[PDB]
């Protein structure tokens, strides 16, 4: 019965809440260690017509 | 280092003037979400020790003791940004004002650098 | 095509399937022993096929199917030599395997565990034929392994018997003192040869030196029980008669004069080793026929003639004739 | 996850070095070339420092 | 329970330093580091004479 | 087993250890609690430091 | 890396939060749930590393570690169901967020960029490990053994502190990845001897090396399960993983330094293996073991070649989950016997067939049985150990020989014989053993089949 | 349940400490004889007999019948090296020394 | 196969005898072989047929990755890190396939000596002469380095080399 298992159960959100919330922690974090795309002189390639970013 | 003595410094002032030059700390600073993880634990340990139901005893005394964190943080925030601020112009400055005490290393590359081989046996 | 790969690699593959029907209902009702020993005599009744080609022909073949590991420029692969030896060997462990079956049908019938009992001499015949038809040094050490495990639980089979446990214990012990020398030639090998493949030991030692023949000989010793490691054969009879009869007579001691024989292209350009050989099988044999013929337990008896026939075939590695060793195995 | 390690791309990239060497060795054996090169470094990019003892 | 806490927990609180235990100890304790010590640095320093004189014959040695 | 690991080890490192500190702690921590002792060490002291550091 | 960091911190809270009757199950749901999250980092490269930030970095060294670490947690959640029934529900949850912190603290551990942190994060393992043996600790020198596990370990790593500060202060840098691409040779000078020595010494007395190895069984029998599972575990392999990061500056001082130490290594193993066989209790029997193991590791990681390494690594995984599966074997037949002798329960075999069979594969795996991991990292230190010398076949024999001994040994007196008369409360084993067990020896033999997974960054 | 001084002790040097430990062990006083008072640490505990566990008597109604051991009888101190596994000192027909002759 | 070249992995011809039956007794093996072939060979490769018919039904293509060249240690500055860090990557996958070359050369000598026989002695010195090189040069190149190696030491020891290679040459050279 909802309402009632929820008080209960509501523990259970917890650590996927955590998974969801550190991978974009993850993403925000690799966000600003921008400096080099499409800078190294290995994968130094020109953009496609609808690219900005090579890799996000 | 030694700052102190440092000229043009006012006596008691926790910012001075210039120091409103700099990028503020934004809210969302880890720094000062540790300082209301503190002012929560605080609340806790509070609730615990007046044996009170540790969880949800005082919903507003929590939220002071997380708030009165959360300035202060800022506020030490703002200051020790600064202190660091003052600190890497100082040394900017000297080394500008000092050009024989730091001359430029004559840039050398490995295909003639003789370095000595250790082989591992 | 070339039929003899197939069926080799099928008479081992169809060898494994009661170990895995050991978990279904057939391991929980008696005619497990009858399943059992009908595999056996199908894969005997198999393996004699790529035994005939190799009569008509003389087929070689090597089969590498599966890529283990790369360590930097050392490649481990499973890899199945199927030349002269394993061709020939196969067939007769098979047969002596499947008659040994049907004589335990009869021997252990008021045996509680009889089941189990079969499931572990499947077990050892599956190790003892990885380690024939190895053509690295990893897997014939796993063989090697693997029938010694099978020989300590096969030993201590009552295992509320004190004399057992200790029977299965001292073959461990021994066989661990040959697994010393065992390792040190698969350390030189790998050191010197870059390879534990034997093609590549065969092509990189024209002139073998005497420390990775030593690791051999010491290893080989250990497993047939020579003079200075012999006790151990004998207190294996402990076990059943037909532990007695499969393991310790005629399949797993012929173990260490199968690996001589193995790596008898570079036993043959040593001179010292060859010598210690001879040494060794000669003073075996003497000593386990002056101590046979004066016991009074039968199955001792046999054992110790069986350990002197092991030292008349080092005898003939060490005079340079392995093909008459594999022959008199 | 059994399943999933067996599964995993190649990130560390073994069959692509299977085929670099491949066609270094079928270049090589074609041009004359001896295999694999004794200095990893060509000698005219390094400047050795004069002994005079 | 006395033969497990005699084996175990007994020993040192009836422990007394003797010439005896003083000889063993140090015996059985120094002597075999010492004599591995001499024997490894013995064949290694060999091993490096010949490494160096380059007469070992490393062939086929790649591994290590 | 016991002469060296339950033995020797144990006497080499923590036992000494423990004793020396036990041992230590005895000295400095046994006074009486009079000021005569106390104020003559501070004289003697003084008289050091005025005579060794400079 | 913080998709695994945050789940793990989040664990604290819905412990806290959980109902009186349903701590267990949930903690076992999201720790298994954490360590499926971990599987993807075992996806390594050839090329440098998984840099994740500044902070964190993952490295096919750092990844089994990682995965073992996360693994763990459950089985020992199913271990320490039993003896904590007549617990009140907050120490219950007390002892869960020692174990969580312990994990958390580990994981932060095993990525760390910079050395400091490192060194912060490998003492603060020290807090919770202590805080369990000392606290859910059944005897009476549960405080002894306390004391010495944490005295020698802060005795050992006190000067590591002082001289990671002066090559920060020398070099400018800390990070590992500065330090590998700036590395530059140590002298042979009296104060590199002396820094190469504090900067040794803290992870040889964690391995821990022979003569520094006494804390080890005191504080292995007076554990807790859970305790014994994850000292025997993992925090014996932080000091080998620190050697590995630290051993790049200290050449090429490491060749001659290192005489002292493997010479102790290869002494020590032959002398706690000949002490194994005279062993009365499980627990001491099975430290001692792991002694001798981390010994031979230390060997493998002091010759410094890339067999060597790769065979450190594999032993290390492979030793982890034999001691975690022993030392459960050992506490199931105490929490039946109350005794933890070996000689007085005997021929259980005869009451409990299947954990008969569990002590049988957990004895062949101890005892290096081909074609297991145990066995690839014994035979790849072996041959490292040739290739540096040949004289080492004789003692690297004599441990083999030894080992398989003692490990039948402890199989032949427990599991063999005639059952004592007089013990009649030995009831049939529970479907959690049974099943703590399975999960312990079911990786080892999937590992088997792809031991590239755990061979570290040199192959 | 043991008490504090049922434990083993400290080398015994008086005759009135040598009876208590002789009745701590369950034996007669003049069948008690520790180990000699050295550095190593024996203590208070009886030196039994050498002999091994597989020449005790096998009709014998042992509570260990395996073990050949009574309950509540003291312990050798290398029980665990005569355990029935291990080196035996069983009397052989022929003697230690022509035996070690004729094989050498 | 077209699976893999025939020129990284040579095969002699494999001349192979005819069959010449000197008496009327019927062989065992050919009759065996036919069995064979009716019972295994037939279905096999039917069902090969239907999944290679199945997937040629869906057809899609992987491609092998080019790396470009880029500067090596000995053009790289005493402290400049990121030229350092390409050099070290190039250097490792250069590593990687001197591997893989020698391991080629390890199977054509291994599949050498399989084939030839009880002539192996005599008929695979080619390969085995080729290996001398491979395994002469790939041990110049990389032996000793240790566990922490890099491009730098590798570096270091080809000078070391060629300094004695110099040395060497002056002092024959003015004897
Ligand atoms: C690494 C950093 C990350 C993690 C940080 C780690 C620390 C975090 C917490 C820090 C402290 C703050 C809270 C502690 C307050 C103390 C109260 C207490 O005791 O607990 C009782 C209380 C439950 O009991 P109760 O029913 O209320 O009444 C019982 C009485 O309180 C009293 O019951 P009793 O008296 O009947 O029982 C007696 C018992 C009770 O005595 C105690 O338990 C005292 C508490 C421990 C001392 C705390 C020290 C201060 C902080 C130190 C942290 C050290 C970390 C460093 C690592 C080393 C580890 C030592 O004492 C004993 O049994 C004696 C033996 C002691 C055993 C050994 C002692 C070890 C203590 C070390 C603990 C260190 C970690 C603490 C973790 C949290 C523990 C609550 O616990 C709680 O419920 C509060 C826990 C936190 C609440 C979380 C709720 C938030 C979740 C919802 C939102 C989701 C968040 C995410 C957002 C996004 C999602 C959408
Ligand atoms: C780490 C991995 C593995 C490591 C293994 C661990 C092993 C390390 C531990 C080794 C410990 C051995 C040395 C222990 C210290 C000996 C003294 C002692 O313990 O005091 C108790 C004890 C003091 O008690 P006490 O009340 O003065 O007299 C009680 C005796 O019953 C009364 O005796 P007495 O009055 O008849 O004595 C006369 C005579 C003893 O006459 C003799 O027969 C022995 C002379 C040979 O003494 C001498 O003449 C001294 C020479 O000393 C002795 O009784 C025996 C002292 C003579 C023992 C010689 C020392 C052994 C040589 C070891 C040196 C090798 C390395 C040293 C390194 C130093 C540089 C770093
Ligand atoms: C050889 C190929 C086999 C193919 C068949 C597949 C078999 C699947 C097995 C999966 C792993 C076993 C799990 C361990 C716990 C067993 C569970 C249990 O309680 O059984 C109850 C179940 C029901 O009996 P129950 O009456 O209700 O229970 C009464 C008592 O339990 C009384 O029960 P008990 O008296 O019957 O004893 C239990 C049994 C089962 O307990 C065990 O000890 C089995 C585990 C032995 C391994 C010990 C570690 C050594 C390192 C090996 C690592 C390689 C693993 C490979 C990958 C594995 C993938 C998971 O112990 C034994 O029978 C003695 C084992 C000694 C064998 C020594 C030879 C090992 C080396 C051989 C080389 C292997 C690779 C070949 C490479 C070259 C050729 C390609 O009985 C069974 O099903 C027995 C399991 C089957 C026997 C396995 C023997 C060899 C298989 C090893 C792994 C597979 C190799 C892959 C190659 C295939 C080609
Ligand atoms: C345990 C951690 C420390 C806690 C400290 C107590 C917290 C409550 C205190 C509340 C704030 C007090 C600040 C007073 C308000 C104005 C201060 C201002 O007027 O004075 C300035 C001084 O500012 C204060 O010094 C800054 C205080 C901030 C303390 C925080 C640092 C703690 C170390 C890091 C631990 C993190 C703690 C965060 C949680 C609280 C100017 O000083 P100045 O006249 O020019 O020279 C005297 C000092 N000299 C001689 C050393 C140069
Ligand atoms: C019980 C009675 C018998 C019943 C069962 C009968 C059936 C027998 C089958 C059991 C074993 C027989 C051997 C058969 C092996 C075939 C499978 C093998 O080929 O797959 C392996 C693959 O196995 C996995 O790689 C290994 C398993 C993963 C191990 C991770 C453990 C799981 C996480 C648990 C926690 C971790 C704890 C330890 C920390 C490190 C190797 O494959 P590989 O040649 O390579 O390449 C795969 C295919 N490619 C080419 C497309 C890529
Ligand atoms: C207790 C359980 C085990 C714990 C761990 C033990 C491991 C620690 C051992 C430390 C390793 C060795 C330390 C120094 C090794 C350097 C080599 C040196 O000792 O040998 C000779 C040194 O000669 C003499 O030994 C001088 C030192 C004499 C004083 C040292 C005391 C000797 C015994 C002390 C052992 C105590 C260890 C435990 C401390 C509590 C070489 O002669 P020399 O060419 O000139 O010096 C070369 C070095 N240079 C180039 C920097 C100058
Ligand atoms: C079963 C019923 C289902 C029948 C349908 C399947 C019919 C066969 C088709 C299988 C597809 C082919 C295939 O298996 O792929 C190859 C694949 C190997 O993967 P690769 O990536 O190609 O190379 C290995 C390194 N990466 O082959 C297989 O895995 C199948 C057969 C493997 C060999 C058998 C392994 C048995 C022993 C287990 C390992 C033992 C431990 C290791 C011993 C080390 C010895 C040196
Ligand atoms: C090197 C070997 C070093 C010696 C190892 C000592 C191991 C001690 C621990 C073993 C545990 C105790 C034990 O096993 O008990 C002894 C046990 C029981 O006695 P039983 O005769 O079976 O009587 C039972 C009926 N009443 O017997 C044994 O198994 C002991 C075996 C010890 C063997 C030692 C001799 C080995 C010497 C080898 C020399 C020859 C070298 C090889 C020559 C090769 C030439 C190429
Ligand atoms: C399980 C217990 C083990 C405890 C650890 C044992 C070893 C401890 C390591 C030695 C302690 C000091 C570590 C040095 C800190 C690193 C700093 C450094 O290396 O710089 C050296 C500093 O070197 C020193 O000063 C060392 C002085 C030693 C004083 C402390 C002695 C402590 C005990 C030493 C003997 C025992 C060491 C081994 C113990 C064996 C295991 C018990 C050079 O200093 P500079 O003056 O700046 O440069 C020289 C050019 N001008």
């Amino acid at each position: 019965n909802v309402l009632q298992i929820v008080r209960d159960h509501w523990v259970h959100i917890l650590v996927p809440v955590g998974f969801v919330f550190g991978c974009y922690l993850d993403r925000r974090s690799d966000e600003k260690l921008t400096a080099f795309r499409n800078k190294s002189l290995l994968f130094k390639r020109e953009l496609r017509p609808n690219e900005e970013v090579t890799w996000k | 280092t030694m700052m102190s003595g440092r000229p043009g410094r006012v006596p008691l002032q926790f910012l001075p003037n210039e120091a409103r030059s700099l990028p503020p700390p934004k809210l969302t600073d880890p720094r000062l979400v540790y300082m209301g993880f503190l002012g929560y634990c605080s609340g806790l340990i509070d609730n615990a020790i007046r044996r009170r139901p540790v969880v949800s005893a005082g919903l507003h005394r929590q939220l002071l003791y997380v708030t009165s964190f959360v300035f202060f943080g800022y506020y030490l925030l703002k200051r020790q940004d600064y202190m660091y601020a003052l600190r890497d112009h100082d040394m900017f400055a000297y080394v500008k004002s000092h050009p024989e005490d730091f001359p430029e290393k004559d840039k050398k590359t490995y295909g003639e650098i003789l370095e000595e081989f250790h082989p591992v046996r | 095509m070339n039929p003899f790969a197939s069926l080799t690699l099928t008479t081992l593959t169809i060898l494994t399937i009661p170990i895995m029907m050991s978990n279904s209902n057939i391991y929980k009702t008696n005619l497990y022993p009858n399943y059992v020993k009908t595999t056996v005599s199908y894969a005997f009744t198999l393996s004699l096929v790529p035994l005939l080609m190799f009569m008509h022909t003389g087929q070689e073949m090597i089969i590498s199917n599966w890529h283990w590991m790369t360590l930097q420029t050392v490649e481990l692969s499973l890899s199945f030599k199927m030349d002269y030896f394993s061709v020939m060997f196969i067939p007769v462990a098979l047969f002596v395997t499947w008659s040994i079956m049907e004589f335990s049908m009869w021997y252990m019938h008021s045996d509680p565990f009889i089941n189990r009992f079969f499931k572990y001499l499947l077990l050892f015949l599956i190790t003892m034929m990885i380690l024939v038809t190895a053509n690295n040094l990893f897997q014939l050490f796993i063989g090697w392994e693997g029938v010694g495990i099978m020989s300590f639980l096969l030993i201590g089979w009552w295992h509320g018997r004190t004399d057992a446990n200790t029977a299965a214990l001292q073959a461990i012990l021994y066989n661990r003192i040959g697994d010393i020398g065992f390792v040190l030639s698969m350390a030189w090998f790998l050191t010197h040869s870059n390879a534990w493949d034997l093609q590549q030991i065969f092509m990189l030692n024209n002139e073998c030196p005497n420390m990775p023949l030593i690791g051999l000989l010491l290893a080989a010793a250990g497993k047939s029980a020579q003079f200075g490691l012999h006790p151990w054969l004998p207190s294996a009879m402990e076990g059943p008669t037909p532990v007695s009869a499969l393991l310790h007579s005629s399949t797993m001691v012929v173990a260490g004069v199968f690996l001589l024989i193995r790596f008898y292209p570079l036993m043959e350009t040593n001179k010292l080793v060859q010598t210690m050989t001879l040494c060794l099988g000669a003073i075996t044999t003497l000593f386990t026929a002056l101590c046979a013929i004066t016991q009074n337990d039968i199955k001792k008896i046999v054992a110790f003639s069986t350990s002197s026939q092991l030292g008349l075939m080092m005898v003939t590695i060490g005079i340079n004739q392995p093909h008459l060793a594999f022959l008199h195995i | 996850g059994s399943t999933f390690v067996a599964y995993l791309p190649d990130y560390r990239m073994q069959e692509w070095a299977r085929r670099e060497a491949e066609r270094l060795v079928k270049y090589r054996e074609a041009n004359g070339l001896p295999l694999m090169e004794s200095n990893c470094f060509d000698p005219n990019k390094i400047q050795l420092p004069e002994d005079e003892d | 329970i006395r033969w497990t806490y005699a084996r175990s927990a007994n020993i040192y609180p009836n422990f007394r330093p003797t010439p005896k235990t003083s000889l063993l100890g140090a015996l059985f304790g120094i002597g075999p580091l010492f004599f591995w010590y001499y024997v490894f640095k013995t064949d290694r320093d060999k091993k490096e004479k010949l490494i160096q004189e380059g007469k070992l014959d490393q062939t086929f040695n790649i591994s290590y | 087993s016991s002469l060296l690991d339950l033995i020797w080890l144990e006497t080499i490192l923590p036992k000494t250890t423990s004793f020396i500190q036990m041992k230590m702690s005895i000295m400095v921590s046994n006074q009486k609690g009079l000021i005569k002792l106390y104020f003559l060490s501070f004289l003697i002291t003084i008289m050091i430091s005025m005579t060794l550091f400079n | 890396m913080l998709k695994i960091i945050i789940p793990t911190t989040m664990l604290l809270p819905m412990t806290w939060m959980s109902k009186h009757n349903m701590i267990w199950i949930n903690a076992t749901v999201h720790s298994l749930l954490i360590s499926l999250i971990s599987l993807s980092l075992l996806n390594q490269l050839g090329e440098n590393s998984l840099n994740f930030s500044l902070t964190f970095f993952s490295d096919s060294l750092s990844a089994p570690l990682l995965v073992l670490t996360t693994w763990l947690l459950p089985l020992m959640l199913m271990a320490s169901q039993s003896h904590l029934s007549k617990e009140t529900t907050t120490r219950k949850k007390l002892y869960i967020t020692m174990l969580i912190l312990l994990q958390l603290f580990l994981i932060m551990t095993f990525t760390a960029t910079e050395l400091i942190l490192f060194y912060i994060l490998f003492e603060a393992t020290l807090v919770p490990t202590l805080i369990i043996i000392t606290r859910w600790g059944n005897q009476t020198e549960r405080l002894n053994a306390g004391l010495y596990f944490l005295f020698y370990t802060l005795a050992g790593s006190l000067p590591l502190l002082v001289a990671l500060v002066y090559i920060q202060n020398t070099t400018g840098s800390l990070n590992f990845l500065i330090i590998h691409y700036w590395s530059h040779p140590l002298s042979n000078s009296w104060s590199n001897i002396f820094m190469w020595l504090a900067c040794i010494m803290a992870f040889m007395v964690k391995m821990p090396l022979y003569g520094l190895h006494l804390w080890l069984p005191k504080a292995h029998v007076e554990a807790p399960i859970a305790g014994s599972m994850v000292l025997a575990a993992v925090l014996l392999k932080l000091g080998g993983y620190g050697m590995m990061r630290i051993t790049t500056i200290l050449n090429p001082l490491t060749n001659y330094m290192a005489y002292p130490f493997l010479m102790l290594s290869m002494w020590g193993m032959i002398m706690t293996s000949s002490i194994c066989l005279r062993q009365t209790d499980l627990k001491s029997l099975i430290a001692y073991s792991s002694v001798s193991h981390m010994a031979l590791v230390i060997v493998a990681i002091m010759i410094q070649t890339p067999w060597s390494f790769m065979g450190a690594t594999a032993l290390m995984i492979a030793h982890g989950l034999t001691s975690s599966m022993l030392f459960c074997l050992a506490n199931t037949n105490y929490e039946r016997v109350h005794s933890r002798t070996m000689i007085l329960a005997r021929g259980l075999q005869t009451l409990l067939p299947l954990m008969a069979t569990w002590w049988l594969v957990a004895s062949l795996t101890n005892l290096a049985l081909p074609p297991s991991i145990n066995l690839i990292g014994e035979l790849f230190i072996i041959t490292a150990s040739f290739s540096w010398s040949n004289i080492t076949i004789i003692l690297m024999g004599m441990n083999m020989m030894i080992t398989a001994l003692y490990s039948l040994y402890m199989l032949i007196t427990t599991q063999r014989g005639k059952y004592t008369h007089h013990i009649n409360n030995i009831k049939p084993s529970f479907t959690r053993e049974n099943a703590l067990m399975a999960l312990h020896i079911l990786p080892l033999l999937l590992l088997t089949l792809n031991p590239k997974m755990i061979l570290g960054p040199l192959y | 349940h043991v008490t504090k001084d049922m434990f083993p002790g400290p080398y015994p040097k008086t005759p009135e400490e040598r009876a208590a430990a002789a009745k701590k062990y369950n034996m007669r006083v003049e069948d008690y004889e520790p180990y000699p008072d050295d550095g190593m640490g024996y203590g208070d505990y009886p030196k039994l007999p050498d002999r091994s566990q597989q020449e005790r008597d096998p009709w014998y109604d042992w509570d260990h019948p395996d073990l050949r051991l009574n309950w509540g009888e003291p312990i050798h101190w290398d029980l665990d090296m005569y355990i029935r596994n291990r080196v035996d000192t069983s009397p052989t027909p022929v003697s230690w020394n022509t035996m070690c002759k004729h094989l050498f | 196969p077209d699976s893999w070249d025939k020129d990284v992995y040579p095969e002699p011809p494999r001349r192979t005898p005819a069959p010449a039956p000197q008496t009327s007794l019927p062989n065992p093996v050919t009759y065996l072989t036919k069995i064979f072939d009716l019972l295994v060979d037939r279905p096999v490769t039917l069902a090969r047929e239907f999944i290679e018919q199945q997937h040629a039904k869906n057809r899609y293509y992987y491609y092998h990755r080019e790396f470009r060249r880029v500067p090596d240690i000995t053009e790289c500055e005493e402290k400049d890190i990121l030229c350092m860090f390409e050099a070290e990557m190039q250097w490792r996958r250069d590593y990687k396939v001197d591997q893989e070359i020698v391991n080629i050369i390890q199977e054509r000598l291994k599949a050498c000596q399989q084939r030839e026989g009880e002539s192996y002695r005599q008929n695979c010195a080619k390969e085995l002469e080729q290996f001398t090189q491979v395994s002469k040069a790939f041990q110049d190149r990389y032996s000793d380095l240790g566990a922490h190696y890099s491009a730098r030491k590798c570096l270091a020891k080809q000078k070391q080399r060629m300094l004695a290679e110099r040395k060497a040459a002056k002092e024959a050279a003015a004897a």
